[PDB]
């Protein structure tokens, strides 16, 4: 809609609306270019009127961003595709297409036939995918020299929590291997959130400690009830004890209170009998889902019993399969006279409870059903732990994502700065329109590093010099070795020495957005017979 | 929809609001105190030393002005005061550096500067933070009346500080969270209408004004015993469902009567069992509590678990289903006193509860109902000092050279820390010296050269402890000036302020909708 | 004013705001006009003549400003250039930069005298440590590379590219040929551009270079009694008659015949007045010339007033119109008077060179004058940048290295001094980075990079910037140690002269 308008519905009728669409689309695509990366400046973006979102994640914003154009539709669409796809490249897929939708359609009408135009991107979108998957040269959690420790360290080294890459390098190595959850279809990869990751504002930033078995989190400060016996075994219970209401769910509408008050008097005794009967089968530490109330927290502690209650079920579940207990076997109803067996006994070498840092847990030591491990973080404050935890998480997910992809390609546009030339070369000798096109592909691969480092204030010429100073004619080859360093640190914005770090993305999240972004250049094209409805 | 925005245009509008936010209160802040007037669209004056008031009352300027009242309430919650500080510090720190550095054009080297000045804050603070003793309510009282005199009140500084001293100690979390960080829920502040400071009793515990609403209830019984439902109230809350007739006037009434009659018999089941208190967390009915008040049983009704829970430990009351039904007891005494103290005929039961989590709702008395609020505020920020000084006996002398105490140490580290970051560090080195100089500009004379002489006096003699007087503008000892500035407050206001600046540094684009 | 009254175009906004900006825009022009630069500034003359220069006065002279603010100061750079070569392109920008700090102080509300003196105070302090900044001195004014090291600077201070052989050829011009002991002559050293050949082909012919055609036979003798004449031959004939041709016809054949031997008379009386060369500001007369070829008097068909000037200047000559048999007044000076071909043009040559009357006249070959002019601009300065008239110039770092040296120094003192005096003395040592910011641009980097390192290089009297990649990332050149140096002298002047106005120009609100 530009010029004197005799037609509605985004008709500037051709190159105008084409341009207006490349005006439209790119006007969305610019939010990312600055938002690219965490060092990429966040944007405080009103969702409705007074509802502001602060996001440097593009497709996250592109979900806030609403579609007023066919250009606006698809970029939100395709980035939200890549968004729900991974989450790596949400930002990234948005940037280059704005140029790629600024380029090929110009050739698409320069068609001898319209198809050969985008294929200049496409076989280049392949030629890169080849070159991409060819990259083990940076981003290696597949192997370090000490294998994952140094790689996790290089991850932690590419980060700063404070002092890191020390117990945390090791800690990443635990976390995946600490997870025996076998991801479906024979995937040798271990969910990194399946780890029990515990945190202490005590001790030291660098300090962290693995625990034998999964560490059960027992509520602290809330138990006048004994949780503590040192034994080999535990009883993991899915079950709870309440003296106020256990047998009583019924309404007060009953004409006589008689029934409710008298069973209420029976409810308390069996909760004292239930604990002992989970004690008498050989479990003195008895891990119960608990969740007793406030004034009910009074009722047990004053009257007395022993059960481990209010525990994290996530741990209690993990500890359940860890030690070999059963949260539910004969337990169905709620009662203190309910039958109990030894099938709920968890098997550990010992079951100990160690308090440290002013934090205590129920430690299931050497869980006999499955190998289990929980690392407990040590900060100087609760602040330090969110740093180490997520700096770990940088390696962690990547380590798993490197378990997902052996081919693991350099994070940062230094992968593209190569591809922005080799394919720019792969343009000319191609000849004709894809010569035209493959350069349009490659020459536009330059924009991610510029913007990103501009976002990190490492900018363009330096970065793009350094990136392609590495790559030569002498260095054309992905290799693994750096006289061409094809890596770029995202947070630095300047390419660095981290070849192993978990700040770099595997080939998984990469080959896609190539296909994604060019689709946006494709997707807008698709019209036959531009018209208007009235 | 489809939208994009740019940089300094979004960056300056921050300052554009942030500056104006920072402006009049810096004349209002400190001993120099001014009124920030609002002209209502209604035409009325609203005159404040507080910005959030005039801010909230008027059109919200979206990027900066929306941000700060939040970080104000962030700060207002932290130590209880310093909204004025944060909002002026940020916009201050947001001004000269930015365009300068953004004509030099970079977000990040500015960001690291926020921390270093905030760090150059921390150390020389805690270096020049003068430990003042909590073992002395005095060495609390000297600094606690100091922060109740912040702008307009030297009056309630005497009383409200007295109430705050041991209360803060008496203030407890229910984790045995200590009590130096203590909140105003566990410090709880309820001003009680009427009376006078001569009528004022020191309640270091909580008032349950629900406790005695009538003399029928237990009164002046040392510690209560709160029987919660479960037996002493058996269970029927319902009704017998009698017929209804639109014809008769009585049939509309008799159906609602039968609903209250069962709690009436639940509160009757209470009478014979003879609690001194029944806490009914589901509550009771109107005619029922008459039965309660027959046996001298005060009813705490429709009250949450935790109010009872805290009060139970606070008032020293057990938690039981029934006096003849035994899980035994919660607590027999958490309270060395039960005071039922009334202004008007509504009994406000003030129960002083020793080191209890409780509410520590602390009895405060104005000369009337209205000025109680300021007393409360005078009692709030009095607890601020206590909780500050209970947290850190270290705090810094004040009258504003504390704000210089960082500012020139920055100048030296600009020449020391250097890098290119010195320039943000130097550009943020400047921000801290306008505020005292404004107090001294409110004084005038040469507020500039004095501050340079202060800047001298900073490195020459003393950064803060020997400072400048805000209402005077002479070289003074901020310890000898007697104006004491809480250390944590410095940890708070600056920190909180730099972040919204980093925030409004971070966001160069704001899309609407 | 509020009234109808008085006269002012400064004051209120103008004094504070508009004068400073009148004190700004042209300094803003001069920023990459000074020091090593690739900046270039086109200019048209009153001739409408398209030309490029990073020299100011050229640009300056044609600039008119309603304010004195921009107006009055430029004399200082001239007062400077009266003393020396470039550094002049630095003079004003030094002022303008340090100036606009004061309008900030005016925003900060600092009093004039309060703003005034700290500079003046530190203006000493500059001049006080300025000798501490002497890293060398000028040894052999006869040596080429002794001198070429310097000359490169004002040229550099003009322009980056051509500086070297210039700095060579100018000492190859032999600034050597004078003691420069207090005796130095840029009337005896003239830059005379041959349009032709190259500028690398540009030579220096010691002895007067007059590209003007050497007319007819060369000088009678080489100690040339010189007749310099504005119009020595205007023609001896008047043809006015019945027809102003013929009416009584034979009356014609008299004068066209009787004219030429009067030109002979004059030319013989050129030989009779004794001039070994006659010089025509006016035209040559062919018969006369032929007679002057008979009498073998060297001649110049046509003479620029510029010619006649230097002619009248150095010869002791007096350019006169003569319809008479001539009279030597002009007489001689130069003891060898020649014909040269440089760029292959007849060069009227006059050389007496005594080391004192010593004429070394730079003869510029080049295929463009605008070329050889913006050249001659820097060449104007180098010789008189060389002209200190201290054989020992106490060579101080070139290129602006001394700047940052005292940036630390005097603001560190500016630190030490108290009061509102501080920022006065403090802004003072802040006035340096302007050009380290200015050339940092044409260099291609921000000044923080520059200055932080120019600070982090700390006391050097070497490490500096300009138009260079060394000026880009390192914020390090050798603006001493590479052979780029400065006389101690113009420093004192480039410092002092601008400090005076910057103080003074504000004080006037009228």
């Amino acid at each position: 809609m530009e010029g004197p308008l005799s037609v509605f519905g985004d008709r500037s009728t051709g190159e105008t609306i084409r341009s207006q669409n490349v005006m439209a689309a790119a006007s969305i695509a610019n939010i990312v270019k600055s938002s690219l990366g965490p060092v990429g400046l966040d944007k405080m973006l009103v969702d409705d009127i007074g509802d502001v979102t602060i996001t440097n994640d593009g497709a996250t914003i592109l979900k806030l961003l609403e579609v007023e154009h066919p250009a606006a539709k698809v970029l939100c669409e395709l980035a939200d595709l890549q968004d729900k796809e991974v989450g790596d490249g949400t930002t990234s897929v948005v940037i280059i297409a704005a140029e790629l939708l600024k380029n090929a359609d110009e050739l698409v009408k320069q068609k001898i036939h319209p198809t050969s135009v985008i294929s200049g991107y496409r076989l280049a979108c392949k030629e890169a995918v080849r070159y991409i998957n060819e990259n083990l040269i940076v981003n290696t959690d597949e192997l370090g020299r000490d294998c994952l420790i140094n790689a996790a360290k290089t991850s932690m080294s590419s980060k700063i929590i404070g002092i890191n890459g020390d117990f945390f390098a090791n800690m990443v190595v635990d976390a995946v291997l600490a997870i025996k959850y076998t991801d479906i279809r024979g995937q040798p990869r271990y969910p990194v959130n399946s780890v029990n990751i515990l945190k202490a504002h005590g001790r030291s930033q660098m300090e962290s400690m693995l625990i034998s078995g999964y560490a059960l989190n027992c509520v602290v400060g809330s138990q006048g009830m004994p949780k503590r016996i040192v034994n080999a075994k535990i009883a993991c219970l899915d079950f709870s004890l309440q003296k106020t209401k256990m047998k009583l769910g019924v309404q007060v509408v009953i004409t006589d209170p008689e029934k409710l008050d008298q069973i209420r008097q029976r409810e308390s005794d069996i909760t004292k009998e239930r604990i002992q009967k989970i004690l008498a089968t050989g479990a003195n530490v008895i891990l119960t889902t608990g969740g007793i109330d406030d004034m009910c927290l009074k009722y047990f502690v004053e009257a007395g019993a022993m059960a481990v209650r209010r525990v994290l079920k996530r741990d209690l579940k993990r500890i359940a399969k860890a030690s070999g207990a059963t949260i539910l076997s004969t337990l169905a109803n709620l009662e203190g006279e309910e039958t109990f067996e030894a099938a709920m006994l968890g098997q550990a070498e010992e079951v100990v409870q160690e308090r440290i840092c002013d934090d205590e847990l129920i430690l299931i030591k050497n869980t006999k059903a499955r190998t289990s491990a929980s690392i407990i973080l040590r900060g100087a404050n609760d602040f330090m732990c969110d740093e180490m935890e997520r700096s770990l998480h940088d390696a962690l997910c990547v380590v798993k994502r490197v378990l997902e992809s052996k081919s693991v390609v350099p994070g940062g546009g230094a992968v593209e700065a190569a591809l922005s030339i080799y394919l720019e070369n792969y343009a000319t000798s191609m000849g004709s329109r894809e010569q035209l096109a493959i350069a349009e592909f490659a020459r536009s691969l330059l924009v991610i590093p510029n913007t990103l480092a501009v976002n990190a204030a490492q900018d363009s010429t330096d970065l793009v010099a350094k990136l392609r100073a590495f790559h030569n004619e002498a260095q054309v080859n992905p290799e693994r070795k750096n006289l061409k360093w094809i890596g770029l640190d995202l947070s630095n914005g300047k390419p660095r020495d981290n070849k192993q770090a978990g700040v770099f993305e595997p080939t998984i999240v990469k080959v896609k957005s190539l296909k994604f972004a060019t689709e946006a250049a494709i997707t807008i094209l698709r019209i036959d017979d531009l018209i208007k409805l009235h | 929809n489809t939208k994009r925005e740019s940089g300094r245009k979004v960056q300056s509008g921050n300052i554009n609001a942030a500056k104006t936010i920072a402006d009049i209160i810096r004349t209002c802040l400190g001993p120099k105190s001014m009124m920030k007037m609002l002209l209502d669209p209604m035409g009325g004056i609203v005159m404040t030393n507080d910005g959030n008031a005039i801010l909230r009352e008027i059109q919200v300027q979206h990027p900066a002005a929306k941000s700060m009242i939040e970080i104000s309430r962030t700060q207002d919650e932290e130590v209880g005061d310093g909204t004025t500080s944060v909002i002026i510090l940020a916009g201050e720190m947001l001004s000269v550096a930015e365009h300068f550095l953004e004509q030099q054009m970079h977000p990040t080297v500015v960001i690291s500067a926020y921390r270093k000045a905030l760090d150059d804050m921390i150390s020389t603070l805690k270096k020049i933070s003068i430990p003042v003793d909590i073992s002395d309510s005095d060495m609390m009282l000297n600094i606690i009346n100091s922060s109740i005199t912040t702008k307009a009140i030297s009056r309630w500084s005497s009383l409200a500080c007295n109430i705050a001293l041991d209360a803060v100690k008496m203030v407890q979390f229910e984790e045995n969270g200590r009590k130096e960080i203590d909140i105003k829920k566990y410090a709880r502040v309820e001003k009680i209408p009427g009376g006078i400071i001569e009528d004022s009793c020191v309640l270091r515990g909580v008032m349950i004004n629900k406790d005695v609403t009538h003399p029928r209830m237990r009164r002046y019984i040392k510690n209560p015993r709160i029987v919660l439902l479960d037996s002493s109230l058996e269970y029927k809350k319902g009704e017998s469902q009698t017929d209804i007739e639109i014809t008769r006037e009585e049939d509309f009434t008799r159906i609602l009567q039968m609903e209250e009659e069962y709690i009436q018999q639940l509160c009757e089941d209470i009478i014979q069992l003879k609690p001194d208190v029944v806490i009914t967390e589901k509550g009771i009915s109107d005619l029922a509590q008459h039965y309660l008040m027959r046996a001298n049983i005060t009813a705490i009704r429709r009250v949450r678990k935790t109010d009872n829970n805290r009060i139970a430990r606070a008032c020293g009351a057990r938690i039981v289903s029934r006096p003849e039904e035994l899980r035994e007891d919660d607590v027999g005494t958490g309270a060395g006193l039960l005071e039922i103290k009334k202004i008007g005929d509504e009994y406000f039961t003030f129960i002083t509860d020793c080191k209890d989590p409780k509410a520590c709702t602390i009895l405060l008395r104005g000369a009337s109902k209205e000025i109680l609020s300021e007393v409360e505020r005078n009692l709030q920020d009095a607890m601020q000092v206590c909780r500050n000084v209970l947290l850190d006996p270290q705090l810094v002398p004040g009258g504003g050279a504390s704000e210089m105490a960082v500012a020139h140490a920055l100048t030296e580290k600009s020449k020391a820390m250097t890098g290119v970051e010195q320039w943000p560090y130097r550009a943020v080195a400047q921000a801290l010296e306008v505020i005292p100089r404004t107090l001294i500009q409110n004084c005038g004379a040469s507020t500039i050269r004095l501050l340079t002489s202060l800047r001298a006096k900073h490195t020459q003699e003393n950064c803060e402890t020997w400072g400048v007087n805000g209402e005077t503008g002479t070289l003074v000892d901020m310890k000898e000036l007697g104006i004491w500035e809480p250390l944590a407050v410095k940890l708070q206001t600056y920190k909180t302020a730099v972040e919204t600046a980093v925030l409004l540094l971070r966001i160069d684009d704001i899309v609407s909708g | 004013m509020l009234k109808e009254g008085a006269k002012h175009f400064s004051g209120l906004e103008e004094a504070v705001y508009r004068n400073i900006q009148a004190c700004k825009e042209l300094a803003q022009t001069t920023r990459t006009a000074y020091g090593p630069n690739g900046m270039n500034k086109m200019v048209i003359n009153h001739l409408e003549k398209l030309f490029v220069t990073n020299d100011a006065a050229t640009i300056l002279r044609e600039l008119e400003v309603q304010h004195p603010a921009a107006k009055m100061i430029v004399m200082a750079s001239h007062m400077q250039e009266q003393e020396v070569g470039d550094g002049t392109n630095f003079v004003l920008v030094f002022a303008g930069a340090l100036l606009e700090l004061a309008e900030e102080l005016l925003r900060i509300g600092l009093s004039v005298s309060e703003v005034i003196e700290g500079y003046e105070i530190a203006c000493r302090k500059a001049h006080e440590i300025l000798p501490n900044l002497v890293c060398c001195s000028a040894k052999n004014l006869r040596d080429i590379d002794e001198v070429s090291s310097l000359l490169r600077t004002s040229i550099m201070s003009k322009q980056y590219g051509n500086e070297v052989f210039l700095a060579k050829l100018i000492a190859q011009a032999c600034v050597s040929i004078f003691p420069d002991s207090g005796h130095f002559n840029v009337d005896n050293i003239r830059v005379c551009k041959i349009l032709g050949s190259g500028i690398s082909s540009s030579s220096v012919l010691h002895g007067m270079v007059f590209k003007k055609e050497t007319e007819g036979d060369v000088t009678s003798v080489k100690d040339a009694k010189i007749a310099v004449y504005s119009c020595p031959f205007d023609g001896m004939i008047t043809e006015t008659k019945g027809t102003v041709l013929i009416k009584t016809a034979e009356e014609l054949m008299n004068f066209s015949k009787g004219e030429e031997n009067l030109m002979d008379a004059q030319v013989k009386a050129i030989a009779d007045t004794g001039a070994n060369v006659v010089v025509t500001g006016g035209k040559v007369a062919d018969m006369a010339l032929h007679y002057a070829n008979k009498y073998n008097i060297m001649l110049v068909r046509l003479n620029s007033k510029w010619d006649l000037r230097r002619l009248c200047k150095t010869v002791g000559a007096t350019a006169l119109p003569r319809l008479t048999p001539p009279v030597l007044e002009e007489m001689g000076h130069c003891d060898s008077v020649y014909l040269s071909e440089v760029g292959d043009t007849q060069v009227v040559v006059f050389k007496h060179e005594k080391e004192d009357g010593a004429i070394s006249t730079i003869v510029l070959r080049g295929s463009t004058d605008n070329l050889m002019d913006d050249i001659e601009r820097a060449v104007d300065d180098g010789v008189n940048t060389f002209k200190v008239l201290t054989r020992d110039k106490r060579l101080v770092p070139g290129g602006g290295a001394t700047e940052i040296e005292l940036a630390k120094q005097i603001t560190s003192y500016g630190e030490t001094c108290p009061g509102l005096e501080q920022y006065a003395i403090k802004k003072f040592a802040e006035a340096f980075e302007a050009i380290p910011r200015a050339l940092a641009e044409n260099s291609g980097v921000k000044a923080n990079e520059v200055i932080s390192k120019l600070y982090a290089v700390h006391q050097e009297g070497n490490k500096n910037v300009g138009l260079d990649i060394e000026a880009e990332v390192p914020a390090v050149k050798d603006m001493l140690e590479a052979g780029i140096l400065d006389t101690y002298l113009g420093k004192y002047w480039a410092i002092k002269l601008a400090t005076n106005a910057a103080v003074t120009v504000l004080r006037v609100d009228q």
